[PDB]
C-alpha cells in the first residue's frame, strides 16, 4: 500500500532505531536504507540525500544549516509529497542520514539487533549501516590533513587497485559489483602492478566499450545504468573513483583514536579471529549540471573507552568533496582542486 | 551553581565535561569555541563552562572569570613539559580580581597513563603548596572512566 520511498521516510521518521520491529521488519528497513545516497548539498545546507527504489518510487532529503528537514517523495503513481519536520530528540532523524554535523565530539550510534563484528562479511554490513549514518565535522589541521603532508595522494593507485574487487560501490545509485569492480580496475589500467592509468583514461575518461560492460554487469535499473556509462565516459570519473579509495583520508581521524584503534587490532590477535583492517564503502554522484560528488567511507575497528570495557564497534570515517568539472587524475591537480571534508563516527553493538 | 572548568587543551576538560554530561565517555573533538552543560548532581545543579585550553585562545576565559564559583582546574598528569606552563596558568587564572576567593578542585586527571604523575606531586609541581587563604583540594582522576570526578563533585558540593 506504500512505496518504498514512503515506507522508508516513516521509518526514518519513528526511529530507525526504536527497539519494536519484527527482524524480518529490520532486516527490509536495512534494505531500504541501503539505496538512501548522499548527494551535493547546498551552500547554506548540512546536506542533502536521495534515493531511487525498484518500485520507482523516490526519496529526496535535504537539511539545512538550521537542521531543518524538507522531504519529497515521488510514487509509483505519480503522487508529489513534499513534507516538512524537524528532527528533535525521539526521532534523530538527522542521526539517520548520511550527514556531517558539527559536534564536541565524535557521533555514537548503535547498530540493529543482530549485527555482529565477527567476520568480514559482518563487517562490511555494519559499514553498510554505518555509511547511511551522522557524523561529527573534524575540523580541518595541516599536521592531519593528508593533503596537507608531503606525500599526498602517493598511494591513490594501489589503494584503488587493492580496494577496487573488494568495496561497496555506487554510481549514482547504481550498485557496482565485485567483477564489475575488476572490470573497473582494468578498464582504467591497475591491475598492473604499480603503473598508472592511461594517458587515454586520463583526459577521455574510460572507452564507450569498457564503459557499457561495466554498467551491463552491474545492479540496477536501465535508465540508471545510462547515467554510469555516461558518468564513466569523463576524465573526472577517474579522478573521483581514484581519489575515493585514497587510504589516507582516515588520518585525521585515526589521528584520535589510535590507541583504541590498535586496541581493537590487538585484541582480536589475542582471539585468533582473522577480520581485515578497513572496509570501504563509496557513493558518487554526478547532478544533471553535471557536477560531482564524491562521499567515500571507511570503517576500521575501535575499542570503546576505558568506562566501557571489551566492548568493540566500528569508527566510520566519512570523506566528502566535490570532482570540479575540468580536474584530471594527476597528483599536482587533485592536490590542489580537491577538498576533502573529514568526519568521523564510531558504532557499537 | 555555575562552574568553570579551566586548564590547557589537551588535558582532558571537554571530556569531563561529557563523562558527566553524558555519563559515559565519548571522543572529545578540539574545542574550537567552547561547550557549557548544567550537571544535577546530588540535588545540586552545576552549569559548566568548557573553553579551548589551546595556546591561542588562552586570554579569553577571563571574559568567564565573573561568576564562577570554583576554579576546577583540570589537569594532564603525563606531559611534564609543560607542567610549568601550567603551573602559571594557574596562578594568572586565580590572580585576576575576577576569581579572588573561590573553591578550587585541582583534578590530577590521567592517572590511568603508565608515567602517571602521583596526586601529591600535582599539588607540589603546580605550586599548590606553599599556599593559604584558599580551599585547594587535589583530585585524582580518570575522565574516560569517571574515576575521581564524582568524588571531585563531593568536594565542589560538600566545600560549598
Ligand atoms: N589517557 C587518558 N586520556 C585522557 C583522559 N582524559 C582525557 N583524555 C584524552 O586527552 C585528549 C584531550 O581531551 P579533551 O577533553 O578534548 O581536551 P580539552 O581539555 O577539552 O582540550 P581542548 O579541546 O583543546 O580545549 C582527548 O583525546 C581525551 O580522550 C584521561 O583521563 N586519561
Ligand atoms: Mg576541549
Amino acid at each position: 500500500e506504500m512505496s518504498c520511498a514512503e515506507k522508508l521516510f516513516k521509518v526514518l521518521s519513528f526511529g530507525l532505531w526504536n527497539p519494536t520491529y519484527s527482524r524480518s521488519e529490520r532486516q527490509s528497513f536495512q534494505e531500504l536504507l541501503t539505496v538512501l545516497e548522499p548527494v551535493y548539498p547546498l551552500p547554506n545546507e548540512l546536506g542533502r540525500v536521495s534515493a531511487r527504489f525498484s518500485d520507482g518510487s523516490s526519496l529526496r532529503i535535504s537539511v539545512t544549516n538550521s537542521e531543518l528537514v524538507e522531504a519529497e517523495i515521488r510514487t509509483a503513481n505519480n503522487e508529489k509529497i513534499t513534507v516538512l519536520l524537524e528532527s528533535n530528540e525521539q526521532n534523530r532523524l538527522l542521526q539517520s542520514l548520511p550527514i556531517d554535523r558539527h559536534m564536541p565530539y565524535i557521533q555514537v550510534h548503535r547498530a540493529l539487533s543482530e549485527m555482529d563484528l565477527t567476520d568480514t562479511t559482518s563487517m562490511r554490513n555494519l559499514l553498510g549501516f554505518t555509511s547511511k549514518l551522522s557524523t561529527t565535522l573534524i575540523p580541518h589541521n595541516a599536521q592531519t590533513d593528508p593533503l596537507s603532508g608531503p606525500t599526498p595522494f602517493s598511494s591513490i593507485f594501489m589503494d584503488t587497485c587493492r580496494g577496487l574487487g573488494n568495496a561497496k560501490l555506487s554510481l549514482n545509485g547504481v550498485d557496482i559489483p565485485a567483477n564489475a569492480q575488476k572490470l573497473l580496475r582494468d578498464a582504467l589500467g591497475l591491475k598492473d602492478t604499480h603503473s598508472s592509468p592511461t594517458r587515454n583514461v586520463i583526459d577521455h575518461g574510460i572507452s564507450r566499450h569498457d564503459a557499457e560492460q561495466i554498467a551491463r554487469e552491474s545492479s540496477g535499473s536501465d535508465k540508471q545504468k545510462a547515467e554510469v556509462v555516461e558518468f564513466l565516459c569523463h576524465p573526472e570519473a577517474a579522478t573521483a573513483i581514484c581519489s575515493a579509495f585514497y587510504q589516507s583520508f582516515n588520518v585525521p581521524a585515526l589521528t584520535l583514536t589510535h590507541e583504541r584503534i590498535s586496541k581493537a587490532s590487538e585484541y582480536n590477535a589475542e582471539r585468533s579471529l582473522d577480520t581485515p583492517n578497513a572496509c570501504i564503502n563509496i557513493s558518487i554522484s554526478q547532478s544533471s549540471d553535471g557536477n560531482i560528488y564524491v562521499t567515500s567511507h571507511t570503517g576500521v575497528l575501535i575499542m570503546a573507552p576505558e568506562d566501557r570495557p571489551n566492548e568493540m564497534g566500528m569508527l566510520t570515517n566519512r570523506t566528502s568533496y566535490e570532482v570540479p568539472q575540468g580536474v584530471k587524475c594527476i597528483i599536482d591537480e587533485m592536490v590542489s582542486a580537491l577538498q576533502p571534508r573529514y568526519a568521523a563516527s564510531e558504532t557499537y553493538l | 551553581m555555575r562552574i568553570l572548568m579551566l586548564g590547557l587543551d589537551a588535558a582532558g576538560k571537554t571530556t569531563i565535561l561529557y563523562k558527566l554530561k553524558l555519563g559515559q565517555s565519548v571522543t572529545t573533538i578540539p574545542t574550537v569555541g567552547f561547550n557549557v552543560e548544567t550537571v544535577t548532581y546530588k540535588n545540586v545543579k552545576f552549569n559548566v563552562w568548557d573553553v579551548g585550553g589551546q595556546d591561542k585562545i588562552r586570554p579569553l576565559w577571563r571574559h568567564y572569570y565573573t561568576g564562577t564559583q570554583g576554579l576546577i582546574f583540570v589537569v594532564d598528569c603525563a606531559d611534564r613539559d609543560r607542567i610549568d606552563e601550567a603551573r602559571q596558568e594557574l596562578h594568572r587564572i586565580i590572580n585576576d580580581r575576577e576569581m579572588r576567593d573561590a573553591i578550587i578542585l585541582i583534578f590530577a586527571n590521567k592517572q590511568d597513563l603508565p608515567d602517571a604523575m602521583k596526586p601529591h606531586e600535582i599539588q607540589e609541581k603546580l605550586g599548590l603548596t606553599r599556599i593559604r587563604d584558599r580551599n585547594w583540594y587535589v583530585q585524582p582522576s580518570c575522565a574516560t572512566s569517571g574515576d575521581g570526578l564524582y568524588e571531585g563533585l563531593t568536594w565542589l558540593t560538600s566545600n560549598y
